[PDB]
């Protein structure tokens, strides 16, 4: 994938998203938040909306599962999440950037996106993401009041 | 693009716990918090407190 | 945290100065997934950059140059690249130079569109470090060779000595005049600026091998200058090169206009005043004749 | 366009009083007179209730829209 | 400049945080001068290339010895007071507390650093970032280290306003540093007490309220019952401020809503 | 690592706790209110009560010389904006539609 042309940034999604999958097992390798960074960065100049998303979220992961919330939340602010992008993709997002705004006293906003997140999923299956997101935005309307 | 999800685990089953049947019910939260409590709390707080033979 | 530079950062309590050098090159070294936070603790990049006092400024002017460039923003890191002085280059070839200098680049010929058109004081509100920067990588351009590239970049800068050297450049003279006539009839809008590029057309035809008498004449009849073509034209007659008089007189003819058949006639009437064949074809009888029987 | 109206008229009778009370155009009593029901007419005494009505007629209007 | 030179600045603060550790003791004023050759012996330890790890694992070890230099240097930035001062250590810390979980071991001496480090964010009143920092250390951790749980329940009565939390501030004395650093707090908890007070109440004795915001004496009663500004008769008497003039007037409205429905027509109007 | 958030609830069982009490009674006194939310002392109560207040989620006034804790409530909603808040959330989202 480091080689030319904008239609293998596509593919290179999925890819990505198997790399990290099984790099994720052994022991989540942070080694690869750098290469995720690196290849980022650059699908931010080529414009590739795809590959932009895909990998940021499959970064936004990497800081989740350690106890790096303040790192994700001022990326998640400072960088553009792509116009167009497979709702898989946008799903992800949403219930990432909603578990981050949870986590810093914000259950505001929260609950909207968290909302969003549960009914972009897709309809007939899903089972695992729906029912985490479930046990998420259970907590959330509680906590809001 | 994407289509999948396989990063998160789940539960399947088919053993399945059983609670109010949702059909087109008003589905309060008031009912759940009883279990047909009512015939009994009648019969002991009338024996208990006497309000059964002291007070009619 | 660990991938976090709050513990870099929230260095700079005692006024060490080897404290602010091992920062900036553990910070500089790292400034490819600590970002993020960075954009937070930017201030304390920008004062040491503004005091002098400090030689560390060169890595500050980098350091800051690189918030901009992952923020994506840009703009600022122009004005912080072109302050880290030598440390940023065309040649040490990074993905720096590699944006950055196309943010130069449009930064730049954005600035001499508005500057050489309007004011007089127009290159004073530019920098000379990016004239550097630009100068640096064009000169790679005919290091290169690639004069199919520096031909056009020497009209987005809008400096025809860029253009004036680029043709010269190797045996590619010939091929570069094909070109520069196309770019001059087609891409060239402002007709100030479209004159200035004819008339370096014109001394590239007299001054590079034979000179071509059917090019100069277009480009003559493009500038409107009547009394520089009729003596181009009435130096060749004196020399017995008719054969290369008439084709002057007929390009003359068909390109040009009438207002501009008459000025060269009379310009060579004031010059007669103390024969007459190139008259016959700059008034087109002969031609007229010729299509008749046609 | 309607306070485009409006505007100009008020503007008009202010030029009037402003042109008896100083640049002297001798007073016509009438209109002075019936300028004082103008401002006996303006809706205010009545604030508070007006408001707490006023209020509820349009929540009306939003249920509907 | 080898490996053992290096061992060699490292014996010369073995000389100096056990000093620390006997003017700690004594309490003396070179219990102040250790730390201030503890902060140059810093300035010392960086330019022997011990920057945050990055690998190697001779330096690991040689981490395990200049971490330590950073912890008896911190405790004496707190007593040293000042909020750059000991916040500065902090970070240094906390970055090397995932290093620590890396491929060295752990010390008893790393969580409780940690709660100071806790305590610190509720003095300054930003409780965003005690949750997100309570997050760090695993959730099983705040219910056996019985030294992190006292921030903890800090933080729950601080949040939603509950007292006997002034109670609890020299109660939890099971680590002396938590008692020398949240008497900070304890303006704050006066300010917010009062806060709702004002609007809670409007008729209470004067000696009650000597008791409810934590005074012992009339004389420091009487200089608050004057920033306030209330009277003193028989009773303290309040002055009505919760609700003093109602929200009566959909005059101020008005433009808003006339906004509004403007807006509406837009949507209604549009050509899409 | 919802744990986290979960022990925070233990601010919202007690505001809903007390604002339902405030919806339920028009006035009561301390002990008793201690005794219903399984709280502490009549010494919490009643600092519990008053934060309320100050956040405006319960409406009321006490009266400490006697004990009890009072509740303002007389308001119709309808005198509110809140209705035509609420309905000028509806008709924008549904409008976006």
């Amino acid at each position: 994938s480091t080689q030319n042309r904008r239609a293998l940034d596509l593919v290179a999604a999925k890819c990505y998203y198997y790399h990290a999958r099984v790099y994720e097992f052994l022991d989540k390798l942070d080694v690869v938040r750098s290469f995720l960074h690196a290849r980022l960065r650059t699908a931010t100049l080529r414009h590739d909306a795809d590959g932009q998303a895909t990998l940021l979220n499959l970064l936004l992961r990497n800081y989740l599962h350690y106890s790096l919330y303040d790192q994700a939340e001022k990326l998640v602010s400072k960088s553009v999440f792509p116009e167009q992008a497979n709702n898989n993709e946008w799903a992800r997002y949403l219930y990432y950037t909603g578990r981050i705004k949870a986590i810093q006293l914000e259950y505001s906003e929260a609950r909207r996106t968290m909302t969003n997140a549960l009914r972009k999923a897709p309809q007939h299956t899903a089972v695992g993401f729906k029912q985490t997101v479930h046990k998420l935005l259970i907590v959330v309307e509680l906590l809001l009041g | 693009e994407d289509d999948e999800f396989e990063e998160f685990p789940a539960e399947d089953w088919a053993g399945l716990d059983e609670d109010e049947d949702a059909h087109v019910w008003e589905d309060n939260w008031d009912d759940d918090n009883v279990e047909d409590d009512f015939s009994n709390q009648l019969r002991a707080e009338l024996e208990k407190h006497g309000y059964k033979m002291e007070t009619s | 945290m660990i991938t976090s530079a709050a513990g870099i950062i929230s260095l700079l309590d005692e006024d060490e100065p080897q404290l602010k050098e091992f920062a900036l090159h553990k910070l500089n070294a790292v400034v490819n997934d600590f970002w993020a936070e960075i954009s937070e603790s930017v201030d304390k990049i920008e004062v040491l950059y503004e005091d002098e006092g400090f030689r560390s400024r060169q890595f500050a002017a980098l350091v800051a140059s690189k918030v901009f460039y992952h923020l994506g923003a840009f703009e600022e890191s122009l004005n912080y690249a072109l302050g880290a002085g030598d440390l940023f280059n065309v040649n040490d070839n990074s993905e720096y130079v590699e944006t950055i200098i196309a943010k130069c680049i449009d930064h730049y010929t954005k600035q001499c569109v508005e500057n050489a058109d309007l004011p007089e004081g127009e290159k004073k509100p530019i920098d000379q470090r990016l004239e550097g920067i630009v100068n640096k990588m064009f000169q790679r351009c005919l290091d290169d060779h690639k004069y199919k590239q520096a031909i056009g970049i020497a009209l987005e800068t809008r400096r025809l000595d860029v253009f004036e050297k680029t043709i010269l450049e190797s045996n590619d003279v010939p091929g570069m005049l094909a070109y520069s006539l196309k770019l001059c009839m087609s891409l060239m809008q402002n007709k100030q600026f479209r004159n200035k590029v004819l008339r370096v057309l014109v001394k590239i035809y007299m001054n590079l091998e034979k000179p071509d008498f059917i090019n100069v004449c277009q480009c003559l009849i493009f500038l409107d200058d009547p009394q520089a073509v009729s003596d181009i034209l009435e130096k060749l007659v004196k020399e017995d090169n008719l054969l290369m008089a008439y084709q002057i007189c007929f390009d003359l003819y068909e390109s040009a206009s009438q207002q501009f058949l008459s000025s060269v006639i009379q310009n060579l009437r004031t010059v007669g005043t103390p024969t007459l064949k190139m008259i016959k074809i700059l008034s087109g009888e002969m031609a007229i004749e010729l299509h008749l029987q046609f | 366009h309607g306070l485009k109206g409006l505007n100009s008229k008020l503007l008009d009778i202010r030029s009037y009083l402003e042109k008896v009370a100083t640049g002297k155009l001798p007073i016509n009593h009438q209109i002075i007179y019936q300028l004082q029901d103008v401002f006996n007419l303006l809706p205010d005494v009545s604030l508070q209730e007006f408001v707490k009505a006023f209020y509820l007629k349009t929540n009306d209007q939003m249920v509907v829209v | 400049g080898p490996a053992a030179t290096s061992g060699a600045v490292l014996q010369a603060a073995t000389g100096m945080y056990e000093q620390l550790k006997g003017e700690w003791n004594r309490k003396s004023p070179n219990l102040s001068k250790c730390g201030e050759e503890l902060g140059r012996l810093k300035l010392v330890l960086l330019e022997l290339n011990f920057l945050p790890t990055t690998g190697t694992k001779l330096t690991k070890q040689q981490l395990i010895l200049a971490r330590d230099i950073l912890e008896i240097g911190a405790q004496w930035s707190i007593l040293r007071k000042d909020i750059p001062s000991f916040e500065r250590y902090m970070a240094q810390l906390k970055c090397y507390y995932f290093d620590y979980k890396e491929q060295l071991p752990e010390s008893a001496y790393m969580h409780q650093l940690l709660g100071l480090n806790l305590l610190f964010l509720l003095s300054q009143n930003r409780v965003a970032e005690f949750h997100t920092e309570l997050e760090r250390l695993p959730a099983k951790d705040i219910q056996t280290n019985v030294y992190i749980k006292h921030p903890v329940s800090l933080e729950q009565y601080l949040m939603e306003g509950s007292y006997n939390k002034v109670f609890l501030a020299k109660g939890n004395i099971p680590a002396e540093s938590y008692t020398f650093f949240i008497d900070i707090l304890l303006d704050t908890i006066r300010d917010e007490i009062a806060g709702c007070i004002e609007k809670a109440y409007e008729k209470i004795l004067f000696t009650e309220a000597t008791r409810i915001l934590f005074f012992n004496t009339p004389k420091k009663m009487t200089d608050y019952a004057k920033k306030r500004g209330w009277v003193l008769g028989p009773n303290n008497y309040y002055s009505f401020a919760s609700q003093q003039q109602k929200p009566e007037d959909t005059t101020i409205p008005s433009t808003e809503l006339a906004k509004q429905v403007i807006e509406y027509a837009r949507q209604l109007e549009m050509i899409v | 690592g919802t744990y986290t958030l979960i022990i925070r609830l233990r601010h919202n069982v007690i505001k809903t706790g007390v604002r339902m009490i405030s919806l339920s009674y028009s006035r009561i006194s301390l002990a008793d209110i201690a005794q219903k939310l399984q709280l502490d002392s009549p010494e919490d109560a009643e600092f519990i009560v008053a934060k309320a207040i100050r956040d405006g989620v319960i409406e009321a006034s006490i009266n400490h010389e006697k004990g009890y804790v009072q509740s303002k409530e007389m308001i119709d909603i309808y005198s509110t904006r809140e209705p035509q808040l609420a309905f000028h959330q509806r008709i924008s989202f549904c409008l976006d539609i």
